[PDB]
RNA sequence: UAAUCUUAU
RNA sequence: AAGUAAUUAAUAUUAGUAAAACAAUAAGUUAUAAAUAAAUAGAAUAAUAUAUAUAUAUAAAAAAAUAUAUAUUU
RNA sequence: AAGUAACUUAAGGAUAAGAAAUCAACAGAGAUAUUAUGAGUAUUGGUGAGAGAAAAUAAUAAAGGUCUAAUAAGUAUUAUGUGAAAAAAAUGUAAGAAAAUAGGAUAACAAAUUCUAAGACUAAAUACUAUUAAUAAGUAUAGUAAGUACCGUAAGGGAA
C-alpha cells in the first residue's frame, strides 16, 4: 500500500525562535500541549481525524451497469465506535476505528502497542487523534519508569525569605514570579 | 514538546552508538597505492595488447 | 468467515476470575478475540501474550496449573 | 601511482573512500555489528535477527563492479560471489542455457 | 449478555 | 470588419545533392525490391518473356496478377 | 469532450520526481526531469469516433549519490467493486504470507533472468512572478488616464 492522501499533506514551516529574537504578530494565548503530528491534520475525510482510521479514506469511483452507464458511488469504510482497553492510560478508549483497524490491534495485542509501533507507516496511519494518544501512552510510560529521582521543598522554603529580602530593597515579590525565575537554576 | 523514544527506537540508537564507538575503517594511503599500482600494470598490459 | 471465527484464536493470560467464560486467574488460554478485546481486557482483567518469555507472568501460571490438578486430584 | 588513483571514476573512488581494500570483507552474510560486514550481501541483525538489505544496493554494485573491471581494480573490490551477479566473460562461460534453448 | 445500542441524570 | 497559425501527410515546380539524400557525434527518416495475412521465400542456369521473383497451387511445371533482367547499375 | 473548466484545501521559492523489487532479454543498462528520434509504431477502440507507449539513441542538465532506518504484515498476495482510452498503480470491503533456505517481476507453467516493497534524503536542468539587459518586417484602436465616469439593489459590467 501507500500513505499518498496522507504524506502528501504539508504544513507551514515555523522558524526556530530564539530567546533573544523580536516576537510573531499572533502568538497563541495557551501553550502547545503536544508534539507537532509530522503529517499535520487531513482536509479531506475530515471524519477520519477523531478516529483511528488506519490511513483509510474514502473512495469514489463510477456505479457501472450491465449498459455500463457510469455514475459515480463512494466507497465508505467500515468505521465502528469501540471501547477499547489501555493498559498503560488504566481506562478503556472510546474511538472510531475501521474494522480493519480493529483487527490490526487485536492482532499486536493492544491499543498501547498499536499506538506505540516505531514503524513510519503506523506514524502515518494514526491520526491526530491517534498521535495525542500515542504521546500520551508514551509519556505515561516514560513517568511510570522514570519517576523524578531513582527541590520543591527547597524552593518553597527559600520563597518567603527572598520575598522579605524584595521587600527590604523596596519591591513585592509574587510566588508564579518566584517559580519563574528559578526554572532553569 | 517533543515525543519520547520507544523501547525499538532507544535500543536502535544504543546500537548506532555502539558502531560509532568503533573504530571506523578509513582508505588508508597504502591501499591507495597499491591500487594505483595496479591501474598502471593494467594500463600497460592493455597498451601492449 | 464462519471457517475464521472457528479457527482463529488469540494467547492472552487471565490475572482474575472470569466465571461465565469457564477461565480461572492466571490461566493462559487460547481465547476468540472478540471475547477478549470485549470483556477480558477490560480494568486488567487479562493480557495479551505475544512474546511468552517476556511477557507472560509465571507465578500465576503455576498457580493455576496447581488448582486444576487439585481439581483433577478432587 | 596516487595521481592514476585518483583519476579513477568518482563512485568507484568513493566506494574504496569509505569501503577500503586493507579490510578483507566477508564472502558469506554476516552481523551488521561486524567490521569485516559484505556491503553487497544483506548481513542478518544480531539482536532483531532480520536481513538489513545491502548497503550498496544492487544496481550501484553492479556498477562498482563494471568501473573496476574497467580500470583493472577487481580484487581491491570485496567478493560478489554470494551475490547472485556475475559479470561480461565469467557470466557468459558459466551460465547453463535455459531449459527451453536445451530441450524444446 | 461487560457485542452493538437509545435515553436521562 | 473576414481563407489565418501551429503540428502532419500528399502532389507540383524549382534549386542543391545524387545511387545516394538528410543530418553529421552519434541516432534516425526516405529511397535503394517486388511481394505475401505471415514465416527461414526473393528476381536470365544460354537472353525479352517462351527467362526469372513472390502469392495460390505444387513432384516440378502450366494457369492470375504484379514485378524483374535487352560501355554501363535506378 | 476530460481529470479539462469550475469549487475546496494546503506548501514552497519553486514544488513535483529522484538513486531501482526499473527495464530488458541469454546481450545488457544503471536516480529523476524536459525535449528530439523511436513512432502515429506496438497496443487499443459501439475494432466507430477516435485514443497510443517503452526499450534504445541522442540533447539539456548538477558533486550527483546518500544514510536517516536496529529493514519494515494486517503490508506481499488474494477475492471482489472500482480504478491514468494504450500503458498500471492505487483504493472500499475482507481474507492473508514468507527470511535471502526469502521475496517482486512474466494469464499460466517450466526453465532462465533481473531486482529488494510495506524506512529515508537529494542540488541542477523546470513552472511562475518581478526586475535589469538585449532584440523587435509588435503595438499610438497592444502607447501610460480607468477599473474612473457610468449601468446594476448585487456579483458583475465597463466608456471616451
Amino acid at each position: 500500500r501507500q500513505w499518498r492522501l496522507i504524506e502528501t499533506r504539508k504544513i507551514a514551516k515555523q522558524p526556530n525562535y530564539q530567546v533573544g529574537d523580536a516576537k510573531p504578530l499572533h502568538m497563541p494565548k495557551e501553550r502547545k500541549k503536544f508534539p507537532d503530528y509530522k503529517y499535520g491534520e487531513s482536509n479531506i475525510f475530515k471524519q477520519s481525524n477523531k478516529g483511528l482510521y488506519g490511513g483509510s479514506f474514502v473512495q469514489f469511483g463510477n456505479n457501472i451497469s450491465e449498459s455500463k452507464a457510469k455514475t459515480r458511488k463512494k466507497w465508505l469504510p467500515n468505521v465502528v465506535k469501540k471501547g477499547l482497553w489501555s493498559e498503560t492510560l488504566n481506562r478503556k478508549i472510546s474511538i472510531k476505528m475501521t474494522a480493519k483497524v480493529l483487527k490490526t490491534i487485536s492482532k499486536e495485542g493492544g491499543i498501547d502497542n498499536y499506538l506505540t509501533k516505531e514503524k513510519s507507516a503506523r506514524i502515518k496511519e494514526l491520526g491526530p487523534t491517534g498521535w495525542k494518544l500515542r504521546y500520551r501512552v508514551l509519556k505515561r510510560k516514560d513517568e511510570i519508569e522514570n519517576p523524578p529521582h531513582k527541590r520543591r521543598r527547597l524552593m518553597s522554603f527559600l520563597y518567603p525569605l527572598e520575598k522579605l529580602e524584595y521587600r527590604s530593597v523596596g519591591k513585592d515579590l509574587n510566588y508564579k514570579k518566584f517559580v519563574e525565575l528559578f526554572a532553569d537554576v | 514538546p517533543e515525543m519520547p523514544l520507544t523501547e525499538v527506537r532507544k535500543s536502535h540508537l544504543a546500537e548506532k552508538k555502539e558502531l560509532a564507538e568503533r573504530e571506523v575503517p578509513k582508505l588508508t594511503e597504502e591501499d591507495m597505492e597499491a591500487i594505483g599500482a595496479r591501474v598502471f600494470e593494467f594500463l600497460e598490459k592493455q597498451k601492449r595488447e | 468467515s464462519a471457517l475464521t471465527k472457528r479457527t482463529h484464536r488469540v494467547k492472552v493470560q487471565v490475572l482474575k476470575d472470569f466465571p461465565r467464560f469457564q477461565l480461572y486467574k492466571g490461566q493462559v488460554a487460547n481465547v476468540k478475540p472478540s471475547l477478549m478485546r470485549n470483556y477480558l481486557h477490560n480494568f486488567n482483567g487479562a493480557k495479551y501474550i505475544l512474546s511468552e518469555e517476556h511477557d507472560i507472568n509465571t507465578e500465576l501460571l503455576k498457580q493455576y496449573q496447581t488448582l486444576e490438578a487439585k481439581l483433577e486430584e478432587d | 601511482y596516487k595521481q592514476y588513483f585518483d583519476s579513477l571514476p568518482l563512485k568507484l573512488k568513493s566506494f574504496f573512500q569509505r569501503y577500503p581494500p586493507s579490510i578483507k570483507y566477508s564472502p558469506v552474510s554476516t552481523s551488521t555489528k561486524a567490521i569485516n560486514a559484505n556491503p553487497f550481501l544483506p548481513n542478518k541483525h544480531p539482536v532483531t535477527q532480520r536481513f538489513h538489505d545491502p548497503k550498496y544496493s544492487l544496481r550501484r554494485m553492479s556498477d562498482v563492479y563494471k568501473l573496476a573491471l574497467r580500470y583493472g581494480v577487481e580484487e581491491f573490490l570485496p567478493p560478489i560471489e554470494n551475490t547472485k551477479k556475475l559479470f561480461f566473460e565469467e557470466k557468459y562461460n558459466k551460465k547453463t542455457l535455459m531449459k527451453g534453448v536445451l530441450l524444446p
